[PDB]
Parts: structure tokens; sequence; C-alpha cells
RNA sequence: GGCAGUCAAGCGCGACGUUGCUUUCCUAUCAUACCGAAGCAGAAUUCGGUAAGCGUGGGAACUGAUGAAG
RNA sequence: AUCAGAAGAAAAGGUGUUAGUUCAUCUAGACAGCAGGACGGUGGCCAUGGAAGUCGGAAUCCGCUAAGGAGUGUGUAA
């Protein structure tokens, strides 16, 4: 596993942060900012 | 002593100002700004050239003038000649990916032995890099600053880098072959 | 893994894009590597490297003279031999054998103690035969009966290296 | 030679253990010092040199109660407030009189941007120190052990510039029309020879 | 000093040789002893340090410079024959692929394993088979070309008074 | 721009008994000590040093260690005084010198003189 | 302060040695009282002449005849160590022989931290020629194109108004 | 490691050498993290280094609950 | 001095530092840096599957020169 200050968990954290949930939250607020 | 005192031609070169305590060497390929505290040491200009001085001192602070002399020379370098340096890859059984974008400041690199990690190698600010046609598996990175660019490749080398096994067998990589000016 | 079966495999697999310049800048890097590691080592484990480095130093000067050259409770506790024993001497304690190095010879040799001639400390240590440095024993001389003075604390040391007084 | 009934004394370029001393004996002689950009005072010693020096003064807390232990104080105007704290006789009544006296803020706030702001000339950096020196500086070091607001003044000290400079120039500007009104009045030119 | 004096005692001995006035590269050291060798020789030492030891002596000691020597074996094989070698540091090419030791002459020692590796030139030995110009006529000669060339066969390198004991005339020509 | 210590380099004594009189130097014997003289027969040749000396920008050409009248020789044909006079820095120095002998009566007399010059006000509005 | 004595002296003389044989000395001394001092310690240590036998005939000053030229002193020194074993030569430049020991001890007070006593001054001569100045610092100050910038400037009355030129 | 012998740095001994037998705290890591070196293909293993944070070689008024007051 | 400074360890280490002492060469060209030469009996005899200088054991001699070590390591099975 890793540990808390961990970079190998954060390293790829920071490029899988780039695709995936990033671009859904900007998704996410557009709507909600709509009213 | 009480003087120590070197000095190199300045070439024709746009610009060999060190105003205002900044490295602002601009040539013809370029400008290049960086800062001039690596030493309290004179700077003097005299017509063509500048002259780097360290008055009244020991060898702590003198060991450090051929530095900056040096220094001086090298973004003389890339201001007139530039510099530009080839990295030679190597691949056995699964080529390793390049991918070059962002001009290619952001070198997207995959399938080092197969492996799925996504290797991303963001170039120095003032170096583009590309993919070298000539010879295969060959990259050519061309830049101003050559601190800079060296320090990039070598990064390139730090990314790909092999570990946990044995560096014999598993020989094939990512290296450095051809490291020169631009002109 | 290594020359039998993959040095010359190797020859015919390649080696590293860059295994000669990797090694001659490490060789010339541990030129001044030496220093710090003798600068900023600390401890036990510094003076053992101090302890090569006067070793090589020693070694390299040695070698410099030859190019040179070439260029050119009533209880005993101490060790014992074995009312009047009022003291008690232990069976451990107690030995028989002594590793007698002869004076001209020069042959340290494990021999049986014959005797105890006399102990320097006191008669009663003589009566009870103790084993302590400087001390007269009789020791057989039959396979070199003689003479020895201890020239080693066996107390200390544990055990009798002891000298021939012939 | 100065008995101001308030001084404010600009850091920028000082020591700290001089103008702490400096300051301690104004404070006790009666004086009402304010310490403005205290964020940019100096230590001698390259910047890891006081940095474990204070890292050790973090180690170091009571074994009772620990919230009764030592507080260290993590801003730059409380680096150099502890500097002024140990050369007073703070247990006394007139060493807690005398630290009212003293107050040391970072940047400038606005109630001393718009007043005089004198030096020490004998605590300086450029003057006490050897050129090409290891010096620290503390409101740089101190962000790095838990002073969370140095971007901010440094914004904050970049705009205050810009209009003391816009300031400087309608000042400039005027002296510039009574540059011409000193030598037009001719009596100035005549009537010299009393030195001035 | 004494190496020096040694070649400085040795010239003056050859000035006052016989006769033959010889005053005479990128050869090997076999092509000055074989000179030796067709003399009845090989021996300069330092450039004008005889010279520096003897002092129309005025105008040759300017002259005194470079590759020259004090032998009697002449005149004719000097002006004709001159000894191919390779030079110091045409336009030969670098055979790309699988190259041979002769620059395709042999009829091809592609084996170099050590030497591929001191080469540094952008080849690869891949599967143990070396796969990748030379040089370039009218320009420099290169140090990386002359490496080269030494592997390679390029012989490019074909290596005036008469100081007579009576006539004494260092001629010009 | 950057003055320096030269053999004939002009100085001035700021803290000594000859404080402020213009010397010349003429040897430099170390990198604390030095030869200096003045024309000016008050200020007697000696060896004063750099920590108590500050440099002026006005040179002078001399060659090495010349003896006192040829000092005075070269001072009075390359005219030093009434060029270092000329300078702003010397008109500071020498007023500073009058505003000192200054009475009560002239320093009540200055207050007149700004009075007479605090009405020129009256500018281009 | 120093001030260099010229010291003479000899010994008491008896029906066996009716003249005693007399000896100079240049050595160094901020009053006389020490020279007279130090004077009987070189003499025991070399004639054999004790205190309770010689006797002093004359001390004078020797100031230096021409102490307005700058000049370069070559300085042998015998000095005790702590194993009391040191002969030493050192070159220091300036006008008087006076001044040169004043430096001589100081330096020798920094880098080899030597007393009064530890210190036994052997000869002192003028050195002249410049090829024989041994020195590259010393040799450095000597040369006709010699410059360089002020060192250690700074330039009561604390609090200034401005920021210090520094220049 | 000690005894005997040969040297010999050097100032009669002489160094490295050579010949004879005989709760909590603390890193000094026991694993986890990271690397270095090794006949280390891989796995597995050994050595070394950082590392006592957490786990699995040593040391030994305090926390609650109200409370006036610039 | 990465807690320097305001006897117990101490023998010794530093490509740490400043002053020195004694030696050598040095515009007959310092050291370095680079170009090139850097050889022939000979692959001496044993040593061996394979040792050509470089797995290795006594010599380790020589013609040649300014120079070549039965060879300084790298290196190849050689």
């Amino acid at each position: 596993t890793s540990g808390p200050r961990d970079n190998n968990r954060n390293k790829w954290a920071k490029k899988h942060l780039k695709k995936g949930k990033r671009a859904k939250n900007s998704n996410f607020s557009k709507f909600l900012k709509k009213k | 002593d009480i003087y120590k005192d070197e000095t190199l031609t300045i070439p024709k070169g746009v610009t060999v100002d060190i105003k205002a305590r900044n490295v602002t060497v601009t040539g013809p390929r370029g400008t290049l700004k960086q800062n001039l505290r690596h030493v309290d040491i004179e700077m003097k200009k005299q017509g063509n050239t500048i002259k780097f001085i360290v008055w009244h001192g020991s060898r702590k602070h003198n060991a450090c003038i051929r530095s900056v002399y040096s220094i001086i020379n090298n973004m003389i370098i890339g201001v007139t000649q530039g510099f530009r340096y080839k990295m030679r890859l190597v691949y056995a059984h699964f080529p390793i990916n390049i991918n070059l974008t962002e001009n290619g400041t952001v070198v997207e690199i995959r399938n080092f032995l197969g492996e799925r990690i996504t290797r991303v190698i963001k170039c120095l600010p003032g170096v583009t890099v590309s993919i070298s046609s000539a010879v295969k598996d060959e990259i050519i990175l061309e830049g101003n600053s050559l601190e800079n660019v060296s320090q990039s490749a070598a990064n390139i080398k730090q990314i790909c880098n092999v570990r946990n096994k044995d560096i014999r067998k598993f020989l094939d990589g990512i290296y450095v072959s051809e490291r020169g000016n631009i002109e | 893994p290594q020359n039998e079966y993959i040095e010359e495999s190797i020859r015919k697999h390649g080696r590293r894009f860059d295994h000669e310049e990797r090694k001659r800048k490490k060789a010339a890097r541990e030129a001044h590597d030496a220093s710090l590691y003798a600068q900023k080592t600390r401890g036990i484990k510094a003076k053992l490297y101090q302890e090569k480095r006067r070793k090589e130093k020693i070694q390299m000067k040695k070698t410099i003279k030859q190019h040179e050259e070439r260029n050119a409770k009533r209880m005993i506790t101490k060790a014992t031999f074995v009312k009047y024993e009022r003291f008690i001497r232990p069976m451990a304690l107690r030995q028989k054998k002594a590793n007698v190095t002869h004076k001209e010879l020069g042959v340290t040799m494990q021999l049986p103690i014959i005797g105890v001639k006399k102990n320097p400390q006191s008669p009663t240590y003589t009566q009870l035969g103790v084993l302590t440095k400087g001390t007269v024993i009789e020791v057989n001389v039959s396979e070199l009966g003689k003479y020895a003075q201890i020239t080693n604390n066996p107390e200390l040391d544990g055990c009798v290296n002891a000298l021939l007084l012939t | 030679s100065e008995f101001q009934k308030v001084v404010v004394i600009d850091a920028k370029g000082h020591l700290l253990g001089r103008l702490a001393s400096v300051v301690a004996k104004q404070l006790l002689g009666g004086q009402k010092v304010v310490v403005v950009r205290c964020e940019e005072l100096n230590i001698s010693g390259h910047f890891f040199r006081n940095k474990l020096k204070y890292l050790a003064y973090l180690r170091k807390a009571c074994r009772y109660n620990p919230s009764r232990g030592a507080f260290h104080f993590r801003a730059p105007s409380r680096i150099f407030q502890k500097a002024v704290r140990g050369m007073l006789p703070h247990k006394t009544a007139r060493g807690q009189a005398a630290l009212e006296h003293l107050q040391a803020v970072e940047g400038i706030p606005p109630p001393f941007d718009k007043q005089k702001r004198v030096v020490v000339p004998a605590a300086l950096r450029v003057l006490r120190l050897k050129p090409g020196r290891k010096y620290c500086t503390v409101g740089r070091l101190s962000s790095e052990v838990g002073w969370k607001y140095n971007d901010i003044v440094a914004k904050l000290e970049e705009r205050r510039k810009v209009k003391s400079a816009a300031f400087y120039q309608a000042k400039l500007a005027k002296q510039k029309k009574i540059a011409s009104a000193k030598e037009a009045s001719p009596v100035n030119q005549k009537l010299s020879q009393f030195g001035y | 000093h004494e190496g020096k004096a040694a070649l400085f005692s040795g010239v003056q001995q050859s000035l006052d040789s016989f006769d033959y006035m010889w005053i005479f590269t990128n050869m090997r050291n076999t092509y000055l002893k074989r000179i030796r060798d067709d003399w009845k020789r090989i021996f300069m030492g330092k450039t004008k340090v005889m010279a520096k030891a003897l002092g129309n002596v005025s105008k040759l000691t300017k002259l005194l410079h470079g590759a020259v020597g004090l032998l009697f074996t002449v005149i004719g094989y000097f002006e004709s024959f001159v000894q191919n070698d390779f030079a110091r540091a045409f336009t030969h090419v670098i055979p790309a692929g699988p190259v041979y030791s002769r620059a395709g002459q042999i009829p091809l020692t592609h084996t170099l394993e050590p030497q591929v590796r001191q080469l540094g030139m952008p080849t690869v030995l891949k599967n143990g088979v070396v796969t990748l110009p030379l040089c370039t006529e009218g320009q420099q000669l290169d140090s990386r070309q002359t490496r080269l060339l030494k592997l390679f066969g390029i012989t490019a390198a074909e290596f005036l008074g008469y100081y007579s004991k009576k006539g004494a005339s260092v001629e010009f020509l | 721009f950057k003055r320096y210590v030269e053999v004939g380099r002009v100085v001035l004594v700021t803290k000594g008994e000859y404080t402020g009189k213009l010397a010349v130097i003429v040897d430099i014997v170390d990198h604390k000590r030095a030869l200096i003289d003045s024309p000016c027969s008050e200020f007697p040749r000696q060896v004063i040093r750099y920590g108590s000396v500050v440099l002026t920008h006005i040179v002078m050409k001399l060659p090495r260690g010349a003896r006192s009248g040829i000092v005075a020789k070269k001072w009075k044909a390359q005219d030093v005084c009434n060029k270092w006079a000329s300078s702003a820095w010397a008109k500071k120095l020498e007023a500073k010198k009058v505003r000192s002998q200054l009475n009560d009566f002239d320093r009540f007399a200055v207050m007149r003189l700004k009075k007479q010059r605090r009405e020129q006000v009256n500018v281009a509005v | 302060a120093l001030k260099e004595y010229q010291v003479v002296g000899r010994k008491v003389p008896t029906e066996h040695e009716p003249v005693p044989k007399l000896f100079r000395m240049r050595l160094f001394a901020p009053n006389e009282s020490v020279a007279k001092s130090r004077y009987w310690y070189f003499l025991k240590m070399i004639n054999k002449v004790k205190k309770a036998t010689g006797e002093i005939v004359a001390i004078n000053e020797i100031s230096e005849p021409k102490p307005l030229k700058a000049k370069v002193f070559g300085i042998w020194i015998r000095y005790d160590s702590r194993s009391g074993t040191h002969n030493m030569y050192k070159e220091f430049r300036d006008t008087t022989r006076v001044g040169a020991v004043e430096a001589m001890y100081a330096d020798m007070a920094a880098r080899h931290r030597a007393r009064f006593r530890s210190i036994r001054i052997l000869k002192v001569v003028e050195v002249e020629k410049k090829e024989d100045v041994r020195r590259n610092y010393v040799k450095q100050l000597l040369n006709p194109h010699l410059k360089f910038p002020l060192p250690h400037r700074r330039t009561k009355k604390v609090f200034a108004p401005h920021r210090p030129s520094t220049f």
C-alpha cells in the first residue's frame, strides 16, 4: 500500500484526477448553476 | 592576491547586457534572461567583450569566477549557435510509445517494457523536443538554454528509469548519445 | 546470470546503451566521494572506515616503499590447576592444558601442566595451584620436564598463554 | 539624535539581533517604537542556519498539560517581538510597561504608510556583514514553518509601492516648481554668504 | 634536461657528420626505423632544440622548425618516393547497415564487439551485428574521422639544402 | 564611475586632525596604509589609512613617489584646487564650514533672508 | 607601541679577565626596562653570562632614517613552540622597522598564537631586490599597474534618516 | 583478543604489516516504505543505506464544567 | 560549523582551510590540454580446451630509437 504523505499514491492520482472526476464535476456544476 | 580577472570576447549576439544584476543575454536566435546572483563578481563591459573580475578576494569566491565565465559562454553558445541534442531509444520486444504534445512540451510516453503507466515528460521552459525522423527510436530536442535542455533529457532519462530488475539482461531503454549545438 | 551462458549471450544481445559512460563518470566521481565519506561519517562506523583507511594508507606506504625499492564466602574465583581447601575452585575454572610457547623455538603449542612450581601471589595460592601471570609451573618437556613463567594473565584472558622459562 | 514621541523603523536590510538591541534600549529610554516591514529582516547565516535553531525550539514543550508549554509563535512580527522580550526585564513592572510601547507589525499598515520611516545605521546588513555572506530573510523563513500569509503580503506591499510611487512623482513635481522659484527669488544668490 | 642534453650532444656530432647533408610525420615509428635501417639515422628529438644548442647558421636557425634530422644513407628517393600511410588529425563514405573494415573491399569483419562501443557513432548492434559519410574532400581532417579512418583503409598521407663540410651552402630550394 | 586607489589619486582626510583637507595619495604600501601628501604646508607628508579617509573622484597624473615640491609643482600645473571647488561635493562641505561660523545675529539675519524669500511663491498659476 | 633599542654590555672585569668583550643587540621593546631584561635573556642562552655577573653599559633608540619611504622587510624568527623548535622567515611590507615587528607579532599571535616570551626574534634585514621577494601577495602590491577599490568601507547618532550610500 | 618472534612510522622501543595454538521514550530495524550492491533471467534470497511514522532491541498540579469582569 | 565557538576518547582521516619549511624542474616551452608516434626477435619457456603483454609461474634478455612495460589495465574463447 502507501502512506498519508506518500507521493506514489499522490503522483498517479493527480494524473488520474485530470481525467475521470474533474470533467464530470465541471459537468455537474454547470447544470447546478443553471436557474 | 588583489585581482582575479578573466574576459571573454562578446560575439555578434544582440545583447551581452548585465544591467540591473541580471544576465539578459540576447542573440540571433532569441533572447535569454537569467539571474546574476551566483556571486558578487565584477561584470565589466569593454567594447566587444565582457570582463569578469574578482578583486581582492580568496579562492572560495575566486573558484566561482570561472563558472560565470562558463555560464555566460554557455549562454553565448545558446544565443549564437544554440543547442540541439538527439536522444536514442532502445526497444527489444515492447516498443516504447512517444507522443509530442504542446508543441513538443508534453511528452506522452508509454509502453516502456509494455507498462500501462502513462509517462508524461513535461519539457523545461524554452526547449522543443521532437521525434527524429532520420533514425528510428531517436528523439531530437533543441533549444536556446542548454541547461534547461540538458536537465529535461536527463529528467527524460530519469522518467523511464529501469528498476526492480537486473540491469544486465534488461538492457533496452532510453539513452542520450548526441549533445551538441543548434548550429 | 553471469559470464557462463549470459555474457556471450549478452554479446549477441548487446549491452546497455550507456554502459561505459556511466562507469567512467562514477570512476571520476570517486576521487571526490572519499573526502565527504571521510568528513560526514561519524560514530563507530566512521572509525571502522578509518581503520581500513589507515590500513590502506599503511598498505600504500609500504607499497610505495617497495615500488621505490623496486625502481632502485570462602571461594576461589580465579583459575586453578588440578581444612587446607578453605576456598572453592570450580571444575570449569580449573585448567589442565596451556598454550606453551617455547622461548627458543617460538612454537606456541598446547601442552599440559605437569605441576605448579611457584605462584608469585601467595604460598597458599601456590598450595592451591591457582593460575596467574608470572607464576612458575612445572610442564612436561618430553614431547618438546621443565619450568615456565606465565607471560599472559590467564584470569582476564581465560587461556594460560605461558612462555617457557628455558 | 532623536527624541521623537514616536519613531517608525523600517526594517528592510537590518539585522535581527542588532536592531532588537538598539530598539530595546530606546524602549527603556521612554520612546514609542513601531517596526514596520518586520517581515523583511535579516539574520546572519544561511537559510537553514536559524531554521534548525528554531525547529529545535519547536521540540521544546512542557511535559504537563502540553497546552501549557512554550508558545512557539510563527509570525515574522512575533519572531522579532520575541527578540525584544528577553532583552528587557519583562518580569518587572518596568519591563511589561516598556513592551506595550513597542508595536511590531509586518508589511506597512496605512496608519504608518504616510509617515517617516527612519533606519538604524548601526544594525544594517550592507554595513555590518561581509559582502558575499550567507544570510536568511525572516519573512521568507517563517513562511516555511507555518506563517501561511506570505502570498498576500507580497501582493499587498506591491500595491502600496506603486501608490506611494504615484505619491512621489506628485511630490517630485512639487519641488521642481520651487526649484525654479528658489533661484527666482534673487535674494538667494546675493545673500548666500550666510552659508545658505 | 639531461635527455635534451643527450639530443643536443648527438646533434652536434650529427652536424660534424661526413656528408649527405640530410635535413628530414604521420607515419609510424617503424617507418623511421626502416629509414634508419636504410641508412649506414632516425633521431629528431625536439624541433629547434639543437638550434638552441647551436645558436649562414643564423639564417638556418630562423628556418629551424618542424620535423628535420641529420642522416647519411637518397636525394632522388626523398623527392620521388613518399611513404603512404594514415594521416594525422578524399571523401570517404560511411557504408550504412552491415559494414566491413575494408570499406567494401572485403569479398566483412562485422564482429567488432569492443570497437563499435568504442566508436560512439550512430550504429545499432542489433543481434550482435552492427548496422547504421565517413569523411569529406576539401575539409579539415576530423579527429573522429581520423579515428574512423584508422579503422578504415585510408592511407591519405604521402610521408632543401646541403649543409656540406666544405661547401656549407644550405640552399632554400 | 567606480573610483579606485591609484598613484596620485586625490583623497580627503575625513577622520583626523587634518579633517577635511584635500590631500593626494603618493605610494600604495599595503591594503590598509598608503603614502599621502598635500601642497598645503600645514599638512605634513605621512601615512593615512583608508579607514579614516574618503576617496575623491578627481585624479591627477604623477609618477611614483615624488618629493613634496614636485607634488606642489604638479599640483599648481594641474590645478586640483578650484577644480575640486567646481564640484557640488565641495559646495556643501565648504558651506558646511561657513554655516558653522555663523554667530547668533547672523543666524538671526538668515531668518530675515528667508522671510524676504518666502513670499516669492508667486508663480505661474 | 614599540621602540627599537641598541643595547651593548659586558661582565664585571676581573684580574683574570681585565677587558670583557662587548656584545651588541638590535631588538624591540615597548620601553627600556624590558629591553635590558630581554637583553640578559638572549645573552644568557648564547654567551652564558648570568645576570649575577654582567652589567649594562648603554641603551639608545634607533629611529628609522627613512620613515617616509616604502620598504619590504624579511624577518628571521626563532619561535619557541610547545615543542620549542621553529626557525621562521617571513616578509612584511611597510615603512618602519618599528611598525613591521608590531605586525609581525600580530600575525604570529593569530595563526600560531605566540606570546611575548614565546618569541625570540633573530634578524631583521631590509630586503630590497624584487627578484628575492618570495611571497606572492607581497609581490603583487609592488607592480606598477596596481589598483583596487577600497575595502572595509563604512564611509553614535543612531536613527539615520535615509539609507547609507555605501558606494 | 591475548602470549612469543621478525620486521620498521619515527622518536631502546616503534604503528599498520608477517610467522607460530587457542503509559511513554530511545535507534542500535524485528517487518512494512524506498533505494544501493551481489552469478541479481524471473521468482525467491543475501548484504548495505535512509527510515522508530505505524506495527511486530532497550528506558520510566493532571482532565472536566460553571463563573464575574476592559 | 546541517545546534562551530565564547579532561575521558586524540591513534589517526579530510580532493578541508590559511600561512610556512625542504625539494625539483621551468619561453632548451611549466602542469594541463589536445593531434600523432607509442616498433621489431616474439604467439620467449612452462603454463592449456582456450593465454598473442594483460588466467597465469621463474626469468622477463634483447636490434631499434625521442619511446615502447614477455607488458598499464580495459577486452576477446583466443
